[PDB]
């Protein structure tokens, strides 16, 4: 019914070589069933946790998915989301400036 | 503290 | 400042096998403090903030009993609603319920709410008088008459103006070191050249609490919205929040542009300029 908005970002300002947390925040979606993976160089990261399902005034759901990571010059991080509203998974690359 | 459940719809 | 306590309940039916997924969370302001997840091992209401852990076994037993009862009420409701809307047993459907109370800076009752949704749309909601019902369609109207006959609004009103506010005040005191503390946004500006001719200035607000914040751009002292982008406020993951606002400007003209930050944790709004 309603497609997810996606933001991918770090908990702290990124510095290469310094440990941090990679967040994927999905919101504005319905129904609540959703597939969210964090990727490192295109591969699913195994140890990913998420917040308890909650929702906004308009009944749309939101979740935060997160894992520890270390920004580097060479590694690419991304969030991959699938949902009934999406024809195919949506991939949003992490950009340290956003 | 949560409320007691309401009647069903 | 003002404060609120809110509880959020979601039930999702599972036609293929088994019972609905049920998730309940409680918040004081923007801080989650309890949860129940039918998929979790405890089958209990669980603490999610240090200041609630001190509550005794009587508390946890009662919260668990009540939340498990909520889950069963929602399970039955999913069946009832399927019937009301003449729907198949084959599809998954969702019930959501949210209620809570707001208090002012003096911790006195300000307002109460209790609303219910089916498949993501308004179904029935308690009006601000805490006596009347907004029913969105004729199924909801059936429910409204049922709820009138069962004195539902009376009970909700009593909870919202009583227990809800009384326990909110308890939590605010017990968790004062964090719940009554504001964390002002840490702010800075970044610059991202797009060409020889122009650049993006991005105004950041980080690690703030509560989540409410306003970021605005001005050029030469007048609000600017052309060529701006403002992202939705997002959780940092450590209990605080983040937000940014950006504007594209002609290079060399950066000093015309000011970012303005308003937040409860700031005595006076902040003004930032590119350095
Ligand atoms: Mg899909
Ligand atoms: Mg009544």
């Amino acid at each position: 019914q309603r497609t997810p908005k996606i933001q991918v970002y770090s908990r702290h300002p990124a510095e290469n070589g310094k440990s941090n947390f990679l967040n994927c925040y999905v919101s504005g979606f319905h129904p609540s069933d959703i597939e969210v993976d964090l990727l490192k160089n295109g591969e699913r990261i195994e140890k990913v946790e998420h917040s308890d399902l909650s929702f906004s005034k308009d009944w749309s759901f939101y979740l935060l998915y997160y894992t520890e990571f270390t920004p580097t010059e060479k590694d690419e991080y991304a969030c991959r989301v699938n949902h009934v509203t999406l024809s195919q998974p949506k991939i949003v690359k992490w950009d340290r400036d956003m | 503290r949560v409320a007691s459940p309401t009647s069903g719809v | 400042g003002s404060h609120s306590m809110r509880y959020f309940f979601t039930s999702v039916s599972r036609p293929g096998r088994g019972e609905p997924r049920f998730i309940a969370v409680g918040y004081v302001d923007d801080t989650q403090f309890v949860r129940f997840d039918s998929d979790a091992a405890s089958q209990r209401m669980e603490p999610r903030a240090p200041w609630i852990e001190q509550e005794g076994p009587e508390y946890w037993d009662g919260e668990t009993r009540k939340v498990k009862a909520h889950s069963q009420t929602h399970r039955v409701d999913l069946g009832t609603l399927r019937g009301y809307y003449n729907q198949s047993e084959a599809g998954s459907h969702t019930v959501q319920r949210m209620y809570g109370c707001d208090v002012g800076s003096d911790w006195r009752f300000l307002r109460g709410y209790h609303q219910y949704a089916y498949d993501g749309k308004d179904y029935i909601a308690l009006k601000e008088d805490l006596r009347s019902w907004t029913a969105a369609d004729m199924a909801a109207q059936t429910t409204k008459h049922k709820w009138e006959a069962a004195h539902v609004a009376e009970q909700l009103r009593a909870y919202l103006e009583g227990t809800c506010v009384e326990w909110l005040r308890r939590y605010l005191e017990n968790g004062k070191e964090t719940l009554q503390r504001t964390d002002a946004p840490k702010t800075h500006m970044t610059h991202h050249a797009v060409s020889d001719h122009e650049a993006t200035l991005r105004c950041w607000a980080l690690s703030f609490y509560p989540a409410e914040i306003t970021l605005t751009w001005q050029r030469d002292g007048e609000d600017q919205t052309q060529d701006t982008e403002l992202v939705e406020t997002r959780p940092a993951g450590d209990g605080t929040f983040q937000k940014w606002a950006a504007v594209v400007v002609p290079s060399g003209q950066e000093q015309r542009y000011t970012c303005h930050v308003q937040h409860e944790g700031l005595p006076k709004p902040l003004t930032l300029r590119w350095e």
